[PDB]
């Protein structure tokens, strides 16, 4: 078929920057290209068609371009509204095919994570398994490493992260990391610590507990 | 002037489902109608289209043989009937609209309908507390929370203090057990309950922390 | 006579024009 | 507006550039047909290159049995001797031609065709399985070839041929609402059967439903046994000998009866579309370029006969009325009314797609 590879695939900038997304097509698709914005948990919306025509009700700042098999979407100055993911679509050949997306975020000044740790509850221990939850709150950028050391030991595939989208009045992400053990395993050891690394905190922080 | 999809829930592997998309306020013979699926965080995949003006239907080779797009133009609705379903076809399926004369992108999308496909009994969570502590307090701010773990159908919702600025509810994760886990927390000072609910289980549990 | 033609020459294509 | 159409002669020697394939007829003015023709690096062997725009009627012959065979009869032919340029023929370039020459050089020879405005739009007549060759109806074609004189037998590989369409679009202002009414008086009384009908509006777009308001005042002793609503395409075809047909393209047969001394008011809604009209060979469609689907043909618009294929539409509303009475079943009692309307595309912003754009 036609592969439509969006180049940048993720990119940071601030309200008023001039961003450009690109999308290269496997072969000549003429100008049969559309561009789409999708906000999280919400259905994709149509921005540009025929590669260069602005859809009705779309801000002037969005612009489509074409150079043979290469297509660009530029935004001349980001607004608070239009922080989302963007796909290109060729529609010159069944099967029409999209791209992988390009996430655009706020690119604020760095902010450290409010890092915590939560032991498991009495309610959950009576159930036969133990989850212990480390929380990273209100930080930028999104990148962050978390390591669970139970008795200063590497988490051997027993943890799981999860993270929101950044957008808020303060432009920051948050992230939880959940280590899940069976009560049998949990009660053996005593030292449950969570080490966090982030480019807003020099010396890697470690919260712990014993219960 | 809207699209609204219907059907769509949990069905065992190899089974079947039929989605309907009720097209409100535009002329079905001057528009083409498509389904587009988006797995959990993985982009957009066209699956099928139909032209009622011309009586033609088109498919992706992935769903050929087991998906069928139909239209009942009397009711302004279209259908995607889905048999022989895998886990892979789990996604948020979207009903999107196209201008028939002539195709200028998908200019209107439906709110989506979720269709999970797993062997997993439709089980509800067991909420648990995250008590505020010295190991969770920072500069006048102490974080409380709730853990929602081991629910089988995707959609859950969490309110804090019954409609009550500082709450983060996290995207859920799937674990080796095929159940869903997630958490929600709240920033609050050193001086509350969590309204959790899974519609697919018919269970609302508002636990409290301390 | 008047011209006859048979059955269903190059493909039509496009090229760039600068503004 | 940065892309232009191109096509080359099979042997490369000649290439034709155009800014579009569809040239809009706005009734009093038609978009001119302007492009350039490029003569190659002495691939050229001939001593002159002309370009010709032909409006032609294309048809197959019923009396024969040669699948794919068609004949093109010219209705309007224009020429330009653009290579070499002919003096006493100075013309100013369009902006499109000026750009194309900068892009290509002095060997890109221009041509401009103004189209006579009293010519038929591009229309294609619906083929059937048997019809395997080219699309019958009315088509435009720009032809570029290189030959000694205009008498020379033109080799096919020394030439290039491009289909172009002449198209109209819906008017800005809709006409007056379509209303109609007829009264039938019967033999021994003067209390009439009255049929009033109306459309919701005068201009409709392809695929758009058509709402028919029907008001029957039946003052008679007869009974209306059925009510038939049909959308009809009318085609007036002129090629020295004229022809004409009216073909129902959508139809509802309501078993809605009107009693004696009864009124009856009901809205009916019909939507003309091609899918349930594929059996109708010869039905008029908007012009095809090669073989892609087009819609039921749009209404021909005309200034206040003419060659080609003139299309127009009417709703018909017919009351089927019981018989008996004085004359048994010998005389019809039926009552009908016809409601003209315009069926077209809205004016676009960009030139409509050449082919099936999701192909």
């Amino acid at each position: 078929d036609i592969q439509m590879t969006q180049s940048p695939s993720s990119l940071s900038a601030s309200v008023g920057d001039r961003v450009t997304i690109t999308c290269r097509a496997s072969q000549s698709v003429s100008s049969a290209v559309a561009w789409y914005q999708q906000k999280p948990g919400k259905a994709p919306k149509l921005l540009i068609y025929s590669a260069s025509s602005l859809y009705s009700g779309v801000p002037s700042r969005f612009s489509g371009s074409r150079s043979g098999t290469d297509f660009t979407l530029t935004i001349s100055s980001l607004q608070p509204e239009d922080f989302a993911t963007y796909y290109c679509q060729q529609y010159k050949y069944v099967p029409v095919t999209f791209g992988q997306g390009t996430k655009v975020e706020i690119k604020r000044t760095v902010a450290a994570p409010s890092v915590f740790i939560f032991p498991p509850s009495d309610s959950q221990l009576k159930s036969g398994t133990a989850s212990v939850v480390c929380l990273l709150n209100n930080f930028y950028p999104r990148e962050a490493k978390v390591q669970w050391k139970v008795d200063n030991a590497l988490q051997s595939g027993n943890s799981q992260e999860s993270v929101t989208e950044q957008d808020s009045k303060d432009s920051t992400y948050s992230l939880s990391s959940t280590l899940t053990l069976s009560k049998a395993d949990y009660e053996k050891h005593k030292v449950y610590a969570c080490e966090v690394t982030h480019q807003g905190l020099s010396s890697p922080v470690t919260k712990s507990f014993n219960r | 002037v809207q699209l609204v999809e219907s059907g769509g829930g949990l069905v065992q592997p190899g089974g079947s489902l039929r989605l309907s998309c009720a097209a409100s306020g535009f002329n079905v013979y001057s528009s083409s109608i498509h389904w587009v699926r988006q797995a959990p965080g993985k982009g957009l995949e066209w699956v099928a289209s139909i032209s009622s003006y011309y009586g033609y239907t088109y498919y992706a080779d992935s769903v050929k043989g087991r998906f069928t797009i139909s239209a009942d133009t009397s009711k302004n609705t279209a259908y995607l009937q889905m048999n022989s379903l895998r886990a892979e076809d789990t996604a948020v399926y979207y009903c999107a609209r196209s201008r028939q004369f002539w195709y200028s992108g998908l200019d209107y999308w439906g709110q989506g309908t979720l269709v999970t496909v797993s062997s997993a009994s439709t089980k509800g969570p067991s909420v648990f507390p995250l008590a505020p502590s010295s190991k969770s307090t920072s500069g006048g701010t102490a974080a409380l929370g709730c853990l929602v773990k081991d629910y089988f159908p995707e959609p859950v919702t969490v309110s804090w203090n019954s409609g009550a600025s500082g709450v983060h509810t996290f995207p859920a994760v799937l674990q080796s057990s095929g159940l869903y886990s997630l958490s929600s927390v709240v920033t609050v000072p050193s001086s509350y309950i969590c309204n959790v609910n899974h519609k697919p289980s018919n269970t609302k549990v508002d636990k409290k922390v301390e | 006579r008047t011209p006859p033609s048979l059955g269903p020459s190059c493909t039509t294509a496009s090229s760039s024009l600068r503004k | 507006g940065t892309r232009v159409f191109k096509k080359a002669s099979p042997n490369g020697k000649l290439t034709v550039y155009l800014g579009k394939r569809d040239f809009v007829d706005h009734i009093d003015l038609v978009e001119p047909v302007d492009g350039v023709v490029l003569v190659d690096p002495e691939y050229l062997k001939e001593r002159r290159v002309y370009v010709t725009l032909t409006c032609a009627f294309r048809y197959g012959r019923e009396d024969l049995d040669v699948l794919g065979l068609t004949f093109r009869k010219d209705l309007f032919v224009a020429n330009v001797q653009s290579f070499p340029p002919a003096p006493e023929d100075k013309k100013p370039l369009t902006r499109l031609q000026e750009r194309l020459i900068k892009k290509l050089g002095e060997h890109a020879y221009p041509f401009t065709f103004e189209i006579p405005p009293n010519l038929p739009c591009s229309v294609t007549l619906q083929p059937g399985p048997e019809d395997t060759g080219k699309a019958c109806g009315v088509d435009y074609e720009v032809k570029a070839f290189c030959a000694e004189n205009l008498e020379e037998k033109i080799h096919k590989r020394n030439s290039v041929r491009l289909v172009i369409r002449k198209v109209q679009y819906a008017p800005e202002r809709p006409g007056p609402q379509p209303t109609a009414e007829t009264t039938r008086q019967f033999l021994m009384s003067d209390k009439p059967l009255h049929l009033e009908a109306s459309l919701d509006k005068e201009i409709y777009y392809h695929g758009e439903p058509i709402s028919v308001n029907v008001h029957v005042t039946n003052n008679t002793n007869k009974t209306v046994k059925k009510i038939k609503i049909s959308v009809r395409q009318y085609a007036d075809i002129c090629l020295f000998n004229t022809a004409q047909y009216k073909c129902p393209v959508a139809m509802e047969e309501a078993d809605d009866t009107v009693a004696p001394s009864s009124t009856f008011c009901k809205v009916y809604t019909l939507t003309p579309f091609l899918a349930n009209n594929r059996e109708k060979r010869g039905l008029a469609l908007d012009g095809k370029l090669k073989h892609e689907d087009t819609n039921l043909a749009s209404s021909t618009l005309l200034r206040e006969e003419i060659l080609g294929i003139i299309v127009s539409y009417k709703v018909k509303v017919k009351l089927v009325v019981s018989r008996g009475g004085l004359l048994g079943d010998l005389a019809s009692s039926d009552v009908a009314v016809e409601l003209p309307f315009t069926l077209m595309h809205p004016k676009p912003k960009e030139e409509p797609p050449h082919r099936e754009v999701p192909e």
